[PDB]
């Protein structure tokens, strides 16, 4: 699936460059130009997302108590929620992956670095495996770049 | 065309007329309907988007509606000026493909009547010289747009030869066409009087000529 | 100024191939899924193809699948559309058209380029002054294909004007453009049509010369 690869490329990317706490130079090898402005927008909004509900995220990190491999395995039960209610949206995509990059950057600061990688493929598996038809007519990482697209 | 569309819709000045569009359940029926407004001789607007949302610039009487796998259009307080091809168009889940809808043609009757201003004109003597005759009759500002045009030739009328244009709107709400009458250089020699007749609204209006000039 | 602007319409032979082109400017053009829509004279729109920003997405309606070919260069803020093995129903009006990223409204629309699929061959047209307030006119006589364009006194005399449909005889089209002036067609105050033909590159000016009659 390239485009199970392709959310995986970007989704472990921003969550890796999040933990890290600066952004990389170096190009994507599988995604393309596609990834590359996917990576871009992702960035923007998913840091604005980060900042516009930092309290909420910050609370939700606290509640959550993650210390070891069995919660972020557990994790993925939170993900859902996401989507529980049937409602599917950009808005909430966004949500699910800036909160990912939240969580990752705590495993980072609480030792548990090699557990961000687990955290990357639940998200993106979460992501693409319950919600690929919606993905695929949305134009995937396009439609997502076209839908935040300003001007 | 997958969406459709009543070919054709009218009303009166004031009245509330409303244009339906049909789908089913992978396109109208799964996402959002759009429509477009296409003025005579124009390309295509942006009317609505999102069922029911107005562009900058669209004015109030516009309004659009969507309930299962239909969608409408509703223009309040008809004007001449809404008179235009109108078009849905939705995403269809099952084609991947955008559907537009065959488009519906609004026209807006019950205005005042207008007669038309008939102009007749003889071949000229450049086309004489390639053996050819053309007469030209323009027909401008006529409303209701529906003419009839017959030709005479010395009292006779013409049978073969003649092309008439179909109604074209004006910038003033009213119509225009053109008609030709296509003879040889000779046959324009052999006759003498040359008449355009138009017909409009159970009235004829007559320009004629004689090529002794 | 957010614009889009076709090109590459013209004649082409059945069988034959033909690249249409659409420039985009005063926006990220490679920030949004852009489509071709297309209209045969007098009948309704019908959606093409569609290209997302980055290409990753590509669609084609059944009319054209395995024909044409829809591509970007983001580049060069350009839309192409590779057509291949055209017949006489791909006729039409082409538009360019950018959708919008939250509604997928096709909000921008360019003027659009007329692609004719025929056997018959690029004819320039004859023209021919219509002479009888006075109403005068010329005759654009047998050119292939269309369009046409007519102004009057290079641009300086636009009220009045009327420019009627063109009609098709055999594989050639004829139309005729008319002028109200006030009454005095003077040989200092002349009135003179401009005609284009871009296919043929015939740009042709003709002074509307009265005789008494
Ligand atoms: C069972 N429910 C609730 C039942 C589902 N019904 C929801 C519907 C909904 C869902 C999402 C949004 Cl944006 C808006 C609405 C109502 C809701 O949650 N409203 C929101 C309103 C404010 C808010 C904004 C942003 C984030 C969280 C918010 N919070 C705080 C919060 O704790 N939300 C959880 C659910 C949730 C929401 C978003 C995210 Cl990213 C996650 C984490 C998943 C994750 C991702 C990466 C790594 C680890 C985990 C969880 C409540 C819960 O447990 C709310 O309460």
């Amino acid at each position: 699936d390239d485009l199970y690869r392709q959310s995986l490329e970007i989704i472990s990317r921003y969550l890796r460059e999040q933990a890290t706490g600066s952004k990389d130079s170096k190009p994507l090898g599988e995604a393309g130009a596609a990834g590359r402005r996917a990576l871009e927008t992702l960035r923007r909004v998913g840091d604005g997302v980060q900042r516009n509900h930092e309290t909420a995220f910050q609370g939700m990190l606290r509640k959550l108590d993650i210390k070891n491999e069995d919660d972020v395995k557990s994790l993925s039960r939170v993900m859902i929620h996401v989507f529980s209610d049937g409602v599917t949206n950009w808005g909430r995509i966004v949500t699910l992956i800036s909160f990912g990059a939240f969580v990752a950057k705590h495993l980072k600061t609480i030792n548990q670095e090699s557990c961000i990688e687990p955290l990357a493929e639940s998200i993106t598996d979460v992501l693409v495996r319950t919600k690929r038809d919606w993905l695929v007519k949305q134009r995937g990482w396009d439609g997502f770049v076209e839908f935040f697209h300003v001007e | 065309s997958v969406l459709t569309q009543p070919p054709s819709a009218s009303g009166t000045p004031g009245q509330r007329v409303t244009i339906s569009c049909s789908g089913s359940s992978s396109n109208i029926g799964s996402n959002t309907v759009n429509w477009y407004q296409q003025l005579p001789g124009t390309a295509p607007k942006l009317l609505i988007y999102s069922n029911n949302q107005r562009p900058s610039g669209v004015p109030d009487r516009f309004s659009g509606s969507k309930s299962g796998t239909s969608a409408s259009l509703a223009i309040s307080g008809l004007q001449s000026e809404d008179e235009a091809d109108y078009y849905c168009a939705a995403w269809d889940d099952s084609l991947n493909a955008w559907v537009f809808g065959g488009g519906t043609k609004l026209t807006v009757l019950g205005q005042p009547k207008s007669s038309p201003s008939v102009t007749l004109f003889p071949p000229s003597s450049e086309e004489l010289e390639t053996n050819k005759a053309t007469l030209v009759c323009t027909i401008t500002d006529f409303y209701p747009g529906v003419v009839t045009v017959d030709w005479k030739v010395d009292g006779t009328p013409v049978t073969q030869g003649m092309e008439t244009t179909q109604p074209s709107k004006q910038s003033n709400n009213k119509y225009m066409a053109s008609s030709y009458l296509t003879l040889t250089a000779r046959a324009w020699e052999r006759h003498s009087s040359y008449s355009c007749q138009v017909t409009h609204e159970g009235h004829t209006v007559e320009k004629s000529l004689s090529r002794a000039d | 100024q957010v614009t889009l602007k076709e090109s590459g319409g013209g004649l082409v032979k059945p069988g034959g191939s033909l690249r249409l082109s659409c420039a985009a400017s005063g926006f990220t053009f490679s920030s949004y899924s852009m489509n071709w829509v297309r209209q045969a004279p007098g009948k309704g729109l019908e959606w093409v193809s569609s290209i997302s920003s980055s290409s990753s997405y590509i669609y084609y309606a059944d009319s054209v699948k395995g024909r044409f070919t829809i591509s970007r260069d983001n580049a060069k803020n350009s839309l192409y559309l590779q057509m291949n093995s055209l017949r006489a129903e791909d006729t039409a009006v082409y538009y360019c058209a950018r959708q919008v990223g939250a509604t997928w409204a096709f909000d921008i629309w360019g003027q659009g380029t007329l692609v004719t699929v025929s056997a018959a061959k690029t004819t320039p047209p004859s023209v021919y002054p219509l002479a009888p307030m006075v109403t005068l006119g010329c005759l654009v006589k047998g050119y292939f294909p269309e369009p046409v364009t007519v102004t009057w006194n290079s641009g300086s005399l636009s009220s009045g004007v009327h420019t009627f449909p063109a009609v098709l005889q055999s594989d050639l089209y004829t139309l005729s453009s008319s002028v109200t002036v006030p009454s005095s067609p003077r040989p200092s105050e002349t009135v003179t049509c401009n005609v284009a033909h871009p296919a043929s590159s015939t740009k042709v000016d003709k002074k509307i010369v009265p005789r008494d009659c």
